[PDB]
């Protein structure tokens, strides 16, 4: 049993008011049963798409969630993840930087 | 010039009834096929997914895998029974089969098995065998599988004949998705470091293909040695993402540039000044 | 490379406990229990991948299995019902696909045992007219008045069993077809050459192994307990 | 179930050929095995077929397998009396012990014995213990003759039966009749079947 790594990042350079795609890449976890949701202001987004789950040479799983989004000043985006290895769900917030 | 073909199978067994198997197929880092448990048939994910196989050959192939999926399910459930109470649910089994191509008429095939996330069994030559580090109880499962002559014959054909023959078709059918060039787009950002007086500079690079890439922080002709380049991260449109970070003194951001090199630019680097 | 079963033949009562045993010395890991019913192939009930293991097959209801050892595999009927009347085959096998089958166990469950009766066995001696006519001599054996119809009939000559020249009715006939608890009768023939029968040193015996009750079955009736037993008749050849 | 056999039963004369079909829908079909079971007895393996288009021989038994057609046949050349049995088609779905066996319900085969020298006769045999109790034996008739049942409630008559005296290369049919009734004699018994008019009745 192994604890997930979560990385959140945009497809294109962020600009307030411009449609973009937000990615949530979840790697390095076992068993492969996992729950991922992408959040807009801490609320489930409907139009979230998942790549097929796969694994690396070292037998660890990964999956890419992505959704359409437009960033602003006040808005917050995150990736919440539930997994058997976690005592509690892990939430990582997107941040331009 | 050196592409690997990977059929990756994931099987989960919760208990004595519940189970699922999904697999995905890759050629290098492009996805060629998907087969969800919930689907009776294998799904193509590239226009050239069939390579140079004819319909009759594909139908036939897809038929034998369909049968395999069901067969494999009942088999594991039955091995568990043979080995219990020694070994019990949940169980995770992963398979990685395929072959690698070399620029002769040359190739090598593999078919590896992991159990609970650990590499334990491979097919080698004419039989299954355990790898170094494997637990001895696996010998019974192996003795059993190896008793099945028809399966070994089938598996030899797949690894020795079918797979290379198949892939060489794919490599011809698929050039120009394989050889495609996508230009990177880069941008700059900055975050506070855990050090009580420092600044972490981030050079985002996204949209490039193929994978090979060079990203470095520069001050004129000078390569900044403290560049930490992140892991390569995928995009949904089959391009790549990567960033490189540099720790800096507050007020030493003066005149730094992030420099990007990629096959797609044709040798006019991206230089972004701060 | 073979498998034994015990007993060969069993008569139980509804609600009895019944244990059918199977035993192999092949050192096979895996043993299997099947039953056979007319109009049906064999159907798997329970099986085993080793000492300690039992596993449900296709029709496990009404049966438990037991694998106390590599050698032994039991099928147990904690509460017998008539619907379990069947012939039961045990088998064993290694990692291969071959399964080696036992000789089989004919089991009959009954509503009550009150009617169970061992046979009376008689032997009839070959006719002179036969002998002079054909130079052959036929012996005939009658088992009569028994119930149920679970008998094995065999011929023995000088204490050795014989099969050549033998034939036994394919099924027993009912002594009284108007009654459902009718007794049965069975006949058999052994034919030998005149010279063989005319030797006063040859000992002929007709043996009927009857399957009935056991030492743990309760018997409330006055008559002799009709237990599993053998009954036979004998004759010596005469000049 | 997933294995059908045909015919359900058949009757042949000694020395004739016959062919037995098996059709199945078992997936996967690693192998198919044919079994002989004598009445009463257990399962004796005749032959196993493994290949995509296999053919097997074993004495007077030969067999074919077509895995595409999912079809097998069993040929018997020159049947003998001991071929009287039930023949069972079994399909196994793995090449190992992880497999399950799929059983057909079998094909019953009866072989009619050739009687070379009919010498039909009815004999009286006496009981070795009580010599006034007896049976009647109708014997040496050929297989054209059928033995009918008891025209009475107190007379008993068995069906015909063959015995093979292996070393003399000699086979014979026979039936037995008996009764307790006062007026019972062997001229009376079998006054019921169509007895061959030329039957020997010793006085
Ligand atoms: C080209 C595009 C591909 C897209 C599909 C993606 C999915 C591919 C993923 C993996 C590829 C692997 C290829 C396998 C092909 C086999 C073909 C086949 O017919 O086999 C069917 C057989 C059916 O086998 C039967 O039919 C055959 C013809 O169909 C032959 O007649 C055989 O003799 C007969 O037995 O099922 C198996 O027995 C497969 C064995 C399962 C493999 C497991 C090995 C791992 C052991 C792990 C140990 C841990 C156990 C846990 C203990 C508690
Ligand atoms: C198929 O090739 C194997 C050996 O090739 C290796 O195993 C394959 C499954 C695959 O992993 C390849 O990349 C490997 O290079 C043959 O196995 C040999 O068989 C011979 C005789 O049959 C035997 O003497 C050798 O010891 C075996 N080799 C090894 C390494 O164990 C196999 O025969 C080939 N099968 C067919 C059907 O062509
Ligand atoms: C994965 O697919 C298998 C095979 O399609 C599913 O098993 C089926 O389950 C349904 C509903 O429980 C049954 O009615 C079918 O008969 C089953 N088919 C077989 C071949 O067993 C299984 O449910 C799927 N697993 C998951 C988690 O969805
Ligand atoms: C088996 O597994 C599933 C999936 O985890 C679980 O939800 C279900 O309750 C289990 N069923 C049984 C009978 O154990």
């Amino acid at each position: 049993q192994k604890t997930p790594q979560i990385q959140v990042y945009s497809r294109h350079p962020p600009e307030n008011g411009k449609p973009n795609i937000l990615n949530c890449y979840v790697t390095q976890f076992h068993p492969p049963h996992i729950e991922i949701q992408m959040l807009k202001n801490g609320k489930k987004i409907p139009k979230v798409e998942m790549s097929d789950m796969s694994f690396s040479k070292d037998w660890s799983f990964y999956i890419l969630a992505h959704t359409e989004f437009t960033p602003t000043e006040t808005d917050t985006y995150a990736c919440r993840v539930k997994h058997a290895s976690m005592a509690e769900p892990k939430t990582v917030y997107w941040d331009r930087d | 010039k050196n592409y690997t073909f990977r059929c990756l199978q994931m099987s989960s067994f919760a208990n004595r009834s519940w189970s699922r198997t999904d697999s995905v197929v890759w050629l290098g880092d492009l996805q060629t096929h998907r087969w969800s448990n919930d689907s009776a048939t294998i799904s193509f994910t590239k226009p050239w997914s069939q390579g140079k196989l004819s319909n009759q050959q594909w139908e036939k192939l897809q038929h034998m895998f369909q049968v395999y999926r069901v067969s494999f399910t009942r088999d594991i459930q039955e091995l568990v029974k043979m080995m219990s109470p020694k070994e019990d649910y949940p169980i995770e089994i992963q398979l990685s089969a395929g072959c690698e191509m070399y620029p002769g008429n040359a190739s090598e095939s593999f078919l590896h098995v992991a159990f609970q996330g650990k590499y334990v069994v491979r097919f080698w030559g004419t039989s299954w065998q355990t790898v170094p580090g494997a637990p001895s109880w696996l010998d019974l499962p192996i003795k059993v599988l190896n008793a099945d002559q028809g399966t070994s014959a089938t598996v030899q054909m797949l690894l020795n004949d079918t797979c290379p023959l198949f892939v060489r078709g794919l490599l011809e059918a698929g050039k120009s998705d394989l050889e495609k060039q996508e230009k990177p787009v880069a941008w700059l950002s900055s975050v506070p470091s855990s050090a009580h007086g420092h600044r972490q500079l981030v050079c985002h690079v996204s949209g490039f293909y193929p994978k090979p890439v060079w990203v470095m922080w520069m001050r004129g002709d000078q390569e900044q040695q403290g560049t930490h380049r992140g892991d390569f991260l995928p995009n949904a449109d089959e391009t790549w993402y990567l960033q490189a970070t540099l720790d800096v003194e507050a007020g030493e951001e003066a005149g730094l540039a992030c420099r990007v090199k990629h096959s797609s630019l044709g040798g006019q680097d991206i230089i972004l000044y701060w | 490379a073979a498998v034994t079963q015990s007993p060969r033949n069993k008569v139980a009562v509804t609600g009895g406990k019944v244990t059918l045993s199977c035993n192999q010395t092949n050192n096979h890991n895996n043993m299997y229990w099947y039953r056979q019913d007319t109009g049906h192939g064999l159907r798997l009930i329970h099986y085993s991948y080793g000492a300690g293991s039992t596993e449900k097959g296709d029709i496990p209801d009404g049966y438990k299995a037991s694998r106390p050892s590599q050698e032994n595999f039991s099928l147990i009927l904690e509460l017998a019902t008539p619907s379990q009347t069947s012939v039961y085959f045990c088998a064993s096998g290694d990692e291969g696909y071959t399964q080696y089958f036992g000789p089989g166990t004919r089991l009959l469950v009954l509503e009550d045992l009150r009617n169970v009766t061992p046979p009376k066995v008689s032997l009839f001696e070959p006719s002179k007219a036969e002998i002079s006519h054909t130079q052959k001599a036929t012996l005939v054996c009658l088992a009569t008045g028994f119930y149920p119809d679970h008998v094995e009939l065999s011929w023995w000559v000088n204490g050795k069993e014989v099969h050549s020249g033998v034939c036994t009715d394919p099924q027993p006939l009912k002594e009284q077809p108007a009654l459902n608890d009718s007794r049965y009768s069975l006949s058999s023939r052994l034919r030998v050459s005149a010279t063989f029968w005319q030797n006063p040193r040859n000992h002929f015996r007709c043996q009927v192994q009857f399957y009935g009750l056991s030492e743990n079955d309760e018997w409330t009736q006055d008559r002799a307990k009709p237990v599993t037993q053998i009954v036979s008749a004998e004759a010596w050849g005469r000049a | 179930t997933q294995v059908e056999q045909s015919p359900q039963s058949l009757v042949v004369r000694q020395g004739e050929n016959c062919v037995l079909q098996c059709n199945y829908s078992v997936t996967p079909d690693n192998h198919l095995r044919w079994f002989k079971q004598d009445t009463g007895k257990g399962l004796v393996s005749l032959t196993v077929l493994v290949d995509q288009k296999d053919k097997t021989s074993n004495g007077r038994y030969s067999a074919t397998l077509d895995k595409d057609a999912k079809h097998s046949t069993l040929h018997i050349t020159a049947t003998l009396l001991d071929d009287t049995a039930t023949y069972i088609c079994v399909v196994g779905d793995r090449g190992s012990a992880l497999g399950r066996l799929h059983f057909g319900a079998g094909t019953q085969l009866i072989v009619i014995p050739d009687i070379q020298n009919p010498d039909p006769a009815v004999y009286q045999l006496r009981d070795s213990k009580s010599s006034d109790k007896s049976v009647c034996l109708f014997t040496d008739f050929d297989s054209q003759t059928n033995v009918s049942q008891s025209k009475d409630s107190d007379v008993y008559i068995t069906d015909k039966c063959v015995l093979d005296m292996r070393s003399m290369d000699f086979k014979s049919n026979s039936a037995v009749a008996w009764s307790n009734k006062s007026d019972f004699a062997c001229a009376n018994a079998f006054n019921n079947s169509i007895i061959p008019e030329d039957t020997f009745f010793p006085s």
